[PDB]
């Protein structure tokens, strides 16, 4: 996440932060149906029911 | 969740992610003014896939 | 010339009853055996015993008390036990089938079958006294064998003797400790069932007697048997002053006349004083002034209460030991003086003092040590309204949703019958704040 | 500070004192079953092998436990709890 | 579709100090310094009131099949479907468990012609509609699971009707009840406490608490006596009606 | 005084029962001559409960051996302990279900559970005042499935007010051993929710998992498994078989563990587990013990209790401890897991204590918790049985003797119901 | 508080036809729920109190606690819709001593029993619209062989349909009756 904050012009631990609430999206996932596409560019994830 | 209703989800509820991320940070460089909340959390998730 | 009989029903009652007549025993010097040795006397005069016991004529003596259960298990550990010799045979009635925690169970199904055989014994009991005084009655509330079998025993004993004198001691489940998940429902049916048929009622909820015995008697990790051992002790120092001489006595039926001012009211809270180990009992005075300032403590109750959100309505005290009336008189007047403890406007004084020169008598194998002075704390408070409060609301969550009903519903029991119950509850609520407001 | 025996086989509902006092004075705590140094060389000497195995495989394979239960003194609390004057009296003294 | 600049939303009185590697917590172990709060997970809300995804229905299919005999006429000022056969001679074996299958669509005129397909069916019936009655039983149970408020609403006044429109169809329907009550239980208190004011949704019946009262009421005086101990076995919050 | 019948059917089911009655065989003292050898007078007060006295001074199990073929029973016969049971209960016979829940339930089935209902019906009526029924089967085979479903209706039938416990072992995707489970997994589930008062299931793959991280052995075999599940078995009615501070017979665990008729699944699990080497070193107390019971791994279920929230869970605590620790413990896992406890009823946990310990074990702790987590193992069958059945695949195996799909759909129905009904609970509130 | 006013024949505490019926009533509910709504018997808009817990969900005549509703007409009626389930009603009586007493009427109950404070009785409701004509005269008399001054309080529970409550003063048959305490027959 070092170059990730240089480009961003921002803490480095901020960052690292903000990845780690995000990686918590199995929680949203658990729970029934809540779909997902996650795409931030070239590749797209899709995520059905389970 | 087109990848920003979970932004809206994880602003949602600070007591289950608690973190920096739930409030503005201020830049590296006095040049660049801080982000909103939301606006800052995405600008992270752009340079990550770059 | 004076007698009274214990009923115990449900296992707490059993156990409960264990610990007291152990109690007794040693305390009028009867051995296990039922036989008073030929040497060592250890008591004076005579008939001290003729309250609880009863004498066969040439020998052993028998207690006045029954046991009643519908399982079997408590019932063949007390009569394999120890005091297998003691007791009659016959008058341990043991059932067949438990009720699983149903009041309904133990109200309309099998407690009818068994209600028979007890009346036939507690007759047969009754009937050999001759000055009889009144029964005492024990009981967990939140079972369900214990809360059927009472509400039947003191139905039928209200019609067959009408006004005689029978005081409930019921153990109430704590705010927050519990041990069932449906001991609201059988404990409000409970409620209403004795609210019209008992004359005095006892509070003696487990979580505050757990507190006394961790901060005082320095123990960590207490089981049932200290409990019920404090409880023996606080009924022992209750009933001293029918069986032993003292300087001011106070008689059961002395008891409407000073501490209920009206019928609906009866419910009231106990506590007790000094309660300390004895390896720091000897290191201070235990004044009369002391342990009076202990007994009016309000983290010493017995019940999981506090005297400070309610008024005060009247008061009991019994001493025991060598205390004085005038040392008696000054600890009141410090009592009235303080200002933390407040009485209501229509009752001038609140106090009745007994005294007792009997010093409480210690148990080998048991925590408490060897003191002169002892004071017994019964009083009835406007405050004990927050324990119905409180039960009231967590029986409306579980009865919104119809949870645990039909378990009652096919025992016989219509479903309209907690509706009344609960409007019973409502209205005793509504008289205590009504007695409590000032003229 | 640790009395020793009282964390790891909890002691029942009794006074803090008078379980300290039977847990001090109870035999072991002490003793050398091995003889063995805190030094380092009866290490050598013994052997650090435990007797309370068997074998396995093609049936059955659980083993049954260490020696660390009891055995034959089952029995329930009310034996204990209620006797009436079989114990050493709380306030002799001799003088 | 708009979305604001991200780059360029900014905020005010936060200060632009940046405290870099200037930092640390190592030799000042003060008991006041903050610790973590670790994530917890979220508390679960499962599926009970999602939606169905409404299955398909054969009535589309049947109606572009041109074998069903039902024409929409235009000549009133609500459109009234109008009989080729009159529907005494038609079978009702096969072709009323049909009707009930268009309860579920809500394409114009799918939905439409189910409606009033089912109820000139029930009304003009007089004796053949309750061997049906086994049938009818799974068209009933997948409408009511697709959990939306207009399909529910319409077809709870379709139930009402059939107990009704004949005799002796409420004592046939009691064994069945297991598997049409237990969506009753979960709307039964689906009610709002509006107060004081004046409800104006009287006219159009779409309070789903009244209306499963009042169907639970009309089961229990045609079921029979048997009815009420299983409306009671299936629903614990029921009341008697009939009885004093 | 209070006793109870034991019946097994199935390969599985007499494997579970053969261990269990070992298992209990050594806690009462008795050799497998039917010998008392007991040290304790308490091993012979309450055996009554389970042992039946013959003429001569020795102790039969009163347990019913039921099967569709005869290669399991003279393998059952042969085994150590096998010589308690009375061979006139051995009942047989000589074509086997061939995992055809269809033919063990309406062809095969029929005709010979008139002699089970006469011999059952013989023991029933001797003992003097039952206290219920005890079953243990599997859900993935055709003769245990179908006819021990048949006789559980049959005995309810004849007696209305008796108490009727199953165990029930579920076919898990991950592991299968059968390519037709979910097909009469979910026709006996039909019929188990209508008929059987108490339910208990068990996964084999939850056990495997148990046995591969707690006790950390290399190689797991059956028998650990049936070990497990007998010793977790036995802490249910050692409460009913022996004294305690808080004695709670069967009874007493359903009426405050069943709040709705139709809510009757649970999920069991035992501790202390722990591996063989590692045992001088745990110190066992009350608060290890609720840690390792309240554990989502120690379950003996591929559900997994965060999942749902818990309705009503029961602890039951084997061995002398005190009254409030144990209190006290229940109120703080309570208070700490606000979250996954239902929260319009209040005080949600049940404890009871039996004073005399397994044996082998200072303390030890059985834990029976009803929670809405099971919806999902209800709902992971019904996918593969409605995959199955969309195609009609395997389906003329069992409509050739006298089934047709309308059963079928009607199964399917139900189990869906029970679903929805289940989930209704999950997320109600005050 | 209807005290130092005149009331000769009737008056109305609670009425279903206005802007607001209820002012000075005060409303409590845990699971039921209020509104108004026509009713299909009678063509006229009726006040819904429903629920279950039918302790818990009822409406007081006082707004707040702590001063009296004081009203000093001897007789009671109120007209219920009997819906063929649960409930009950209460009243706050004062008595010549300065003493107060609560009278109970519960549809469930099928005992009596008079006590110092609280003096249950059971009550059967007819099917359809009825009156209910409390009197409250002889109540007081018979229960606690006391005249009446004064009454306090009214309380109604939940599950009930509520058109008008008023005093009677007296008993009244229909023709005296004026038209709008009538209930006109569908
Ligand atoms: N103070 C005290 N209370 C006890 C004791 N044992 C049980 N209780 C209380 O009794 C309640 C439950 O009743 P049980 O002990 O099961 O006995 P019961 O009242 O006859 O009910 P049944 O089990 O149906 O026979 C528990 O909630 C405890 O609070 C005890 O030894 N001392
Ligand atoms: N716990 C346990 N499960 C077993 C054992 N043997 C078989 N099973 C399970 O039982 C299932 C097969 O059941 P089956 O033998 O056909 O039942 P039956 O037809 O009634 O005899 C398999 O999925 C196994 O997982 C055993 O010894 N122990
Ligand atoms: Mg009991």
């Amino acid at each position: 996440a070092g170059p990730i904050a240089a480009s961003c012009y921002l803490g480095k631990d901020v960052v690292s932060s903000a990845h780690n609430a995000f990686i918590q999206a199995v929680s949203d996932l658990t729970t029934l149906g809540h779909g997902l596409n996650i795409d931030f560019g070239f590749v797209k994830v899709y995520v059905q029911d389970r | 969740m087109n990848l920003d209703s979970i932004f809206e989800w994880i602003l949602k509820q600070p007591i289950n992610y608690p973190g920096k991320h739930q409030d503005s940070q201020p830049r590296t460089n006095p040049a660049y003014k801080p982000l909103e909340a939301k606006a800052q959390f995405h600008i992270i998730f752009k340079a990550t896939g770059e | 010339m004076r007698e009274v009989i214990s009923i115990h029903v449900g296992q707490g009652g059993i156990q409960v009853g264990n610990a007291c007549w152990e109690l007794f025993c040693l305390e009028h010097g009867i051995q296990p055996d039922g036989q008073m040795p030929s040497d060592r006397t250890i008591g004076g005069g005579d008939d001290a015993f003729n309250t609880f016991f009863s004498e066969t004529g040439a020998g052993k003596h028998v207690p006045r008390a029954v046991f009643l259960d519908l399982e079997p298990t408590v019932i063949d550990e007390v009569r394999t036990g120890t005091y297998r010799q003691l007791f009659h045979p016959e008058q341990l009635i043991s059932g067949k089938e438990d009720a699983a925690n149903n009041f309904a169970r133990g109200h309309y199904t099998i407690g009818k079958e068994i209600v028979d055989l007890c009346l036939d014994r507690i007759r047969k009991l009754a009937d050999n006294c001759t000055g009889l005084q009144g029964f005492l009655v024990f009981n967990s509330v939140g079972g369900g064998t214990g809360s059927g079998l009472g509400s039947l025993l003191l139905e039928r004993l209200s019609v067959d003797y009408g006004k005689k004198s029978k005081l409930g001691f019921t153990i109430y489940p704590s705010p927050q400790v519990s041990t069932a998940v449906v001991e609201p429902y059988n404990s409000i049916l409970s409620t209403h069932s004795l609210l019209e048929h008992t004359d005095v009622a006892v509070m003696l909820d487990n979580e505050a007697i757990y507190d006394i015995c961790r901060r005082n008697l320095d123990i960590e990790r207490p089981t049932y048997t200290n409990l019920n051992r404090l409880i023996a002790q606080v009924i022992s120092s209750l009933t001293a002053s029918l069986r032993f001489d003292g300087a001011l006595n106070v008689d059961i039926t002395e008891f409407q006349t000073n501490l209920v001012p009206y019928p609906r009211i009866h419910f009231m809270l106990s506590s007790y004083a000094p309660i300390i180990s004895a390896e720091k009992a000897y290191h201070e005075q235990l004044s009369v002034a002391e342990i009076t300032n202990s007994a009016f403590e309000p983290a010493n109750m017995m019940a999981k209460c506090d005297p400070r959100h309610g008024k005060y309505m009247a008061c009991s005290m019994m001493y025991r030991g060598d205390v004085v009336p005038k040392d008696v008189n000054a600890s009141i007047a410090t009592i009235k003086t303080k200002r933390t403890i407040q009485f209501v406007d229509w009752c001038p004084t609140g106090f009745k003092v007994g005294i007792n020169y009997q010093p409480p008598t210690v148990v080998p194998g048991g925590d408490l040590a060897k003191v002169m002075r002892a004071v017994c704390m019964i009083s009835n408070s406007t405050a004990i309204a927050e324990v119905f409060s409180r039960l009231d609301h967590k029986f409306d969550l579980m009865y919104a949703k119809r949870a645990f009903v039909h378990w009652y519903v096919g025992e016989g029991m219509e479903e309209g019958e907690f509706s009344e119950a609960r409007e019973d509850l409502a209205a005793l609520e509504k008289d205590y704040e009504e007695v409590g407001i000032e003229t | 500070g640790y009395i020793p025996g009282l964390k790891p086989n909890n002691h029942y509902g009794a006074s803090y004192g008078e379980i300290a006092k039977n847990c001090l004075s109870n035999p072991k705590v002490a003793q050398n079953p091995f003889k063995l140094a805190s030094t380092g060389f009866n290490y050598q000497r013994h052997d650090f092998r435990d007797p309370s195995l068997t074998a396995t495989t093609h049936k059955f394979g659980a083993q049954t436990l260490l020696k660390n239960h009891p055995s034959i003194d089952q029995k329930s609390n009310q034996w204990q709890s209620q006797t009436h004057d079989s114990f050493r009296n709380p306030l002799h003294k001799p003088n | 579709q708009h979305a604001p600049v991200f780059e360029d939303s900014q905020a005010a009185t936060v200060v632009n100090k940046f405290q870099g590697l200037r930092q640390g917590t190592g030799g000042k172990t003060s008991t006041q310094l903050p610790v973590k709060q670790p994530f917890q997970a979220p508390n679960p809300i499962c599926g009970a009131f999602k939606k169905r995804t409404i299955p398909v229905s054969e009535f589309r299919r049947y109606y572009d099949r041109g074998d069903l005999p039902i024409k929409v006429d235009h000549q009133g000022s609500v459109n009234k479907i109008i009989w080729v056969i009159q529907p005494d001679q038609l079978d009702y074996h096969h072709y009323l468990p049909i009707f009930f299958d268009g309860l579920r669509e809500k394409l114009d005129p799918y939905r439409f012609l189910a409606i009033l397909g089912t109820y000139d069916l029930l009304e003009k019936g007089s004796n053949k509609i309750l061997p049906v009655i086994p049938q009818l039983i799974i068209p009933v149970k997948t409408a009511l699971n697709t959990r939306d408020n207009e399909i529910i609403g319409i077809m709870l006044k379709i139930l009402q009707r059939l107990v009704v429109s004949g005799d002796m169809i409420g004592e046939a329907l009691v064994p069945y009840y297991r598997q049409i009550l237990p969506i009753f239980n979960l709307y039964k208190n689906c009610n709002k406490n509006v107060g004081d004011q004046i409800d104006y949704g009287q006219r159009k019946k779409l309070t789903l608490g009244d209306l499963i009262q009042e169907t639970l009421e009309l089961f229990e005086q045609t079921g029979g006596e048997d009815a009420f101990i299983n409306i009671k076995y299936m629903i614990p919050t029921y009341e008697s009606c009939v009885h004093n | 005084m209070r006793e109870i019948v034991h019946i097994q059917g199935g390969q599985c089911g007499n494997q579970i029962g053969a261990k269990f009655w070992e298992v209990i065989s050594d806690e009462h003292g008795i050799d497998p001559t039917g010998t008392y050898h007991g040290d304790s007078d308490l091993q012979l007060e309450r055996i009554n409960v389970y042992y039946n006295e013959a003429t001569g001074g020795r102790y039969v199990p009163r347990a019913i051996l039921m099967d569709l073929e005869p290669g399991t029973m003279d393998s059952v016969r042969a085994g150590p302990f096998g010589q308690l049971f009375r061979p006139d209960n051995f009942v047989f016979g000589q074509t086997g279900a061939g995992n055809n829940w269809a033919k063990g339930h309406y062809t095969e089935g029929a005709e010979l559970i008139d002699s089970v209902l006469d011999v059952v019906r013989k023991e029933a009526e001797g003992c003097d005042c039952l206290q219920g029924f005890q079953i243990t089967h599997s859900l993935g085979g055709g003769t245990g499935s179908g006819m021990g479903t048949l006789l559980i209706s049959k005995v309810r039938e004849e007696y209305p007010d008796r108490i009727m416990e199953t165990f029930s072992v579920v076919p898990s995707p991950k592991v299968s051993d059968t390519v037709v489970e979910p097909y009469n997994a979910t026709l006996s589930v039909h019929q188990l929710v209508e008929n059987a008062d108490e339910c208990m299931v068990i996964d084999n793959e939850a056990l495997y998992d148990i046995c591969f991280r707690t006790l950390k052995l290399t190689t797991p075999t059956y028998g650990d498994l049936n070990h497990l599940v007998s010793a977790a078995m036995s802490g249910v009615t050692c409460c009913l078989r022996f004294p305690g501070q808080l004695n709670s017979d069967l009874r007493k665990l359903a009426v405050n563990l069943i709040p709705f008729p139709r809510l009757h699944f649970f999920m069991i699990g035992f501790a202390p587990l722990t591996s063989r080497g590692s045992q001088q070193y745990r110190a066992l107390t009350v608060p290890e013990l609720t840690q390792q019971m309240f554990d989502a791994k120690n379950m003996m279920c591929a559900a997994d209790p965060r999942h749902g929230r818990y309705l009503t869970a029961s602890a039951l605590f084997r061995g002398r401890m005190s009254t409030k620790e144990v209190d006290e413990q229940m109120l703080n896992v309570q208070n700490k897991n606000s979250s996954y406890f239902v929260e319009w009823i209040p005080n949600n946990i049940k404890s009871s204590i039996c004073d005399i310990p397994p044996k082998g074990l200072k303390m030890a702790v059985t834990f029976v918790g009803n929670s809405t987590a099971i919806q999902e193992m209800f709902k992971r069958v019904a996918e593969q049985f409605t995959a199955m059945f969309r195609r009609k695949a395997f389906l003329h195996w069992y409509t050739g003797e006298g089934m047709d799909e309308m059963e079928f759909t009607e199964a399917e129905s139900n189990m869906n119901d029970l679903v929805s009904e289940y989930q209704q609970y999950q997320d109600a509130t005050a | 508080m209807f005290k130092n006013t005149f009331q000769s024949g009737f008056l109305s505490i609670l009425y279903s036809i206005g802007s607001k019926p209820l002012q000075i009533w005060d409303k409590s509910i845990r699971n039921g729920h209020i509104k108004r709504i026509t009713d299909q018997d009678i063509l006229s808009s009726v006040l819904e109190i429903m629920g279950t817990n039918v302790s818990t969900n009822y409406i007081t005549a006082p707004a707040d606690p702590k001063e009296t509703l004081g009203i000093k007409l001897p007789f009671l009626v109120m007209i219920i819709k009997n819906l063929k389930k649960y409930y009950t009603f209460e009243v706050q009586v004062l008595d010549d001593k300065n003493v107060r007493r609560r009278f109970r009427a519960s549809n469930y109950q099928s005992t009596t029993r008079v006590k110092p404070f609280i003096c249950t009785m059971p009550m059967r409701l007819d099917e359809g619209w009825n009156q209910i004509q409390f009197n409250l005269s002889d109540f007081t008399r018979r229960a606690y062989a006391t005249n009446y001054i004064e009454t306090l309080r009214v309380q109604i529970h939940a599950n009930c349909r509520i058109r008008r409550i008023y005093f009677s003063d007296r008993l009244y048959s229909e023709e005296e009756l004026p038209p709008e305490f009538k209930l006109f027959l569908p």
